[PDB]
């Protein structure tokens, strides 16, 4: 809980995740599986 | 030694009159430059 990062996309492509409420996760490596694909090339879709 | 230097630098001359020559211009789509007309070395990425 240290740092809060905006990041300016003007437009992107989103994707969803449908979760239960009833099973804890870490969102961690939903993102930095986000992360993991970013070159400068392009961006992979967003995962909400 | 001046006689070597000099004559080095006629071998520097005529070793370099060439004609430049432009290779190909492509649109620079990665987000480096963001579109600015690179020169492409297509072959060689170890010189671009």
């Amino acid at each position: 809980g240290r740092t809060r990062v905006l990041v300016e996309l003007g437009h992107y492509v989103y994707t969803l995740h449908y979760y239960d409420p009833q099973i804890s996760l870490d969102e961690a490596p939903i993102l930095e599986e986000w992360l993991s694909k970013i070159n400068p090339a392009g961006i992979p879709p967003v995962p909400f | 030694l001046r006689s070597n230097v000099l004559l080095m630098l006629l071998q520097f001359t005529l070793s370099n009159l060439k004609i430049n020559k432009s290779s190909t211009f492509t649109s620079d789509v990665t987000t480096i430059t963001s579109g600015r007309m690179i020169r492409a070395f297509e072959g060689r990425p170890e010189l671009l």
